[PDB]
């Protein structure tokens, strides 16, 4: 870890001198709450058929999309107070912060 | 074989088909899903967690990259001008374009079999996901080379490494300025902005700057803003024919639309003069992303809101009431209680029909169901998740543009002028930009101004 520096590293390495990997790329996310899995450590809720979550059946993510999210395209409301750039900047900014790889 | 199989074997976690589905009539089919990479592959000790492939900082790593080999490959290594490499095949009316990527199964060639236009190469792998995103990337690459070109005429004794870094530090600082001064207040609203992001004092080394797992699903609130078309506009902000109101289901990975359909200028004009989609409890997300996500490049069109919910379960994220408690917010138990919190008992009864209990509501579903905070676009829950993340990203960044030593007092004064409209002027053929704030200005000509009125960033304080 260099004693004096003017520029950022590409990886974020060395930004926090005490814990040099914090904020750096290809590292595990921090957790604000402990994880909740079927088996307590890896299986996601909805994995095992018949296994309830907090005393209730687990709703199919698609059924939730269909029953709450779904709407008729025509009946759309435009934001009087926001441009589409507001949306697009959010995605561009999201792409500066996080990317969760999958295999 | 997640892309083709329905069998639930690791690493596959496909979304099963409900009866009487509005589109997928075959219940033996599914929505493909790959479980996010474990931080600790195959452990029976550690509680499964996932990886962030990027730098959490607002350092414009979506331009420079987050890994050394990619970072070099994005830089023009032919001269000592410290430039970012450009496309050597096509140009947007003279102006620079992102270089092409050498990919195995390139999805951008699938979008138009006769165009033979591949994906673009940028700091972040998702550059070609939508032309609106590619445009923003094309804009920033131009700024890096605009800054290093201007920086050379200022300090000729400076070498390539001194030119690249200084132009990188400026771009990064501009991203923080637009984000914190213009973007975030319009997301959080005045009250949350004051609570979660009070005035910057100085960098603190005990502030964890990492992205929390929940932020990755919570920041997806952005999906509710998504308009069902890509809006292209002419030099006079009038619909640009042919294809001025193109559906998003035909724009994903459609990089050929940048290379063969008028460049980034009709796209960038569209984001300035088209209103965002508003989030209403009876109008959460459009069918272009809910039923036709990546229709062209996949066996089946995906459901973004449903992938958001499966991802929260993959990541083992606690439900709605757990996060409500985390934020210091009340946790409804009953349908009447949820009704009061959501200010909508129609939705509460619906959310109880699916989930059974407010404890099980998926973070994204619960998050986006809350009434919007005054002059903000998120409810009390998401404002807390989003606000806390961004505070840590600012307060725990050693290279934050406002920290002592990062920039000189004069550089800070020069940087404070910048705006996204000016950057759009400084790098495109667009003569009529938006009046600040760019994120609120959505109507032509009422909210629009001319380039001469916009003050450019003066690099006089950068003279060594
Ligand atoms: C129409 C444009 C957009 C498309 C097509 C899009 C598409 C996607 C897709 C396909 C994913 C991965 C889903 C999964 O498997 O779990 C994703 C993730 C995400 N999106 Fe969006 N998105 C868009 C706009 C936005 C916006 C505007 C925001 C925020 C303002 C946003 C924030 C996120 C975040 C944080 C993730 C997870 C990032 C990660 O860690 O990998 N998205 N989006
Ligand atoms: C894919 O890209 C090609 C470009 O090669 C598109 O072709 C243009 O199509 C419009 C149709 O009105 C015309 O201007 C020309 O006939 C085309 N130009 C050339 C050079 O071919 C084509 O339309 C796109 N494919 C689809 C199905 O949209
Ligand atoms: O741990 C993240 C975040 O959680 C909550 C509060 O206790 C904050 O002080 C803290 O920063
Ligand atoms: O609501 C109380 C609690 O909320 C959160 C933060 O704003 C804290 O500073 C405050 O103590
Ligand atoms: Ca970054
Ligand atoms: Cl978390």
């Amino acid at each position: 870890c260099p004693e004096q520096d003017k520029y950022r590293t590409i990886t974020g390495m060395c930004n926090n001198r005490r814990s040099p990997t914090l904020g750096a790329s290809n590292r595990a996310f921090v957790r604000w709450l402990p994880a909740e899995y079927e088996d307590g450590f890896s299986l996601p809720y909805g994995w095992t058929p018949g296994v309830k979550r907090n005393g209730f059946p687990v709703a199919l993510a698609r059924a939730v999309s269909n029953e709450i999210v779904r709407f008729p395209t025509d009946q759309l409301t435009p934001d009087q107070e926001r441009s589409l750039m507001f949306m697009q900047w959010g995605q561009l900014l999201d792409h500066d912060l996080d990317f969760t790889p999958e295999p | 074989n997640c892309e083709t199989s329905c069998v639930q074997q690791p690493p596959c976690f496909p979304l099963k088909i409900p009866p009487n589905d509005p589109r997928i009539k075959n219940q033996a089919d599914c929505i493909p899903f790959f479980r996010s990479c474990p931080a600790c592959p195959g452990s029976n000790i550690t509680i499964r967690n996932q990886i962030n492939a990027l730098t959490s900082f607002v350092d414009a790593s979506m331009v420079y990259g987050s890994e050394e080999p990619l970072a070099r490959n994005l830089r023009n290594m032919s001269n000592q001008l410290g430039l970012l490499a450009v496309n050597q095949r096509f140009q947007d009316n003279g102006r620079a374009l992102l270089p092409f990527d050498n990919l195995h199964d390139d999805p951008c060639l699938l979008t138009n079999r006769s165009a033979r236009i591949p994906c673009f190469l940028a700091g972040d792998t998702r550059s070609s996901e939508m032309p609106e995103l590619t445009s923003m990337h094309t804009l920033l690459l131009r700024e890096h080379n605009r800054l290093a070109t201007e920086l050379k005429s200022l300090n000729p004794r400076w070498d390539g490494e001194r030119l690249y870094q200084e132009a990188r530090k400026i771009v990064g600082a501009m991203v923080q300025i637009i984000t914190y001064r213009d973007y975030l207040p319009l997301v959080l609203g005045p009250t949350a902005m004051r609570k979660y992001l009070p005035t910057y004092r100085s960098y603190n080394d005990s502030v964890d700057p990492r992205i929390a797992n929940v932020f990755t699903n919570a920041f997806r609130y952005g999906h509710t803003l998504i308009q069902p078309f890509m809006f292209r506009l002419d030099n006079r902000y009038q619909p640009m024919e042919p294809n001025p109101r193109v559906p998003l289901s035909r724009v994903f990975f459609a990089s050929w639309r940048v290379v063969l359909e008028g460049g980034i200028d009709p796209i960038l004009r569209g984001l300035m003069a088209t209103p965002a989609k508003l989030n209403r409890q009876n109008q959460i997300a459009v069918d272009e992303i809910r039923e036709r996500l990546f229709e062209q490049v996949m066996r089946i069109g995906l459901d973004l809101p449903a992938l958001n919910m499966q991802r929260s379960r993959d990541h083992g994220l606690p439900g709605y009431n757990a996060w409500r408690r985390f934020c210091g917010l009340p946790q409804p138990e009953t349908v009447g209680q949820l009704g009061t919190v959501l200010r909508n008992l129609k939705l509460a009864r619906k959310l109880m029909e699916q989930y059974g209990t407010p404890n099980n509501i998926d973070i994204w579903m619960g998050g986006v169901s809350e009434p919007l905070k005054r002059k903000g676009r998120v409810g009390p829950l998401l404002a807390c998740i989003i606000g806390t993340q961004f505070r840590k990203l600012r307060d725990g960044d050693r290279f934050w543009w406002e920290n002592e030593g990062v920039f000189s007092m004069q550089q800070r004064q020069a940087l404070a002028q910048i705006s996204l409209p000016r950057i759009i002027c400084d790098n495109t053929g667009i003569t009529t930009v938006s009046k600040n704030n760019i994120f609120m200005s959505n109507s032509y000509p009422r909210d629009f101004v001319n380039c001469s009125t916009l003050p450019a960033l003066n690099l006089a304080s950068w003279r060594e």
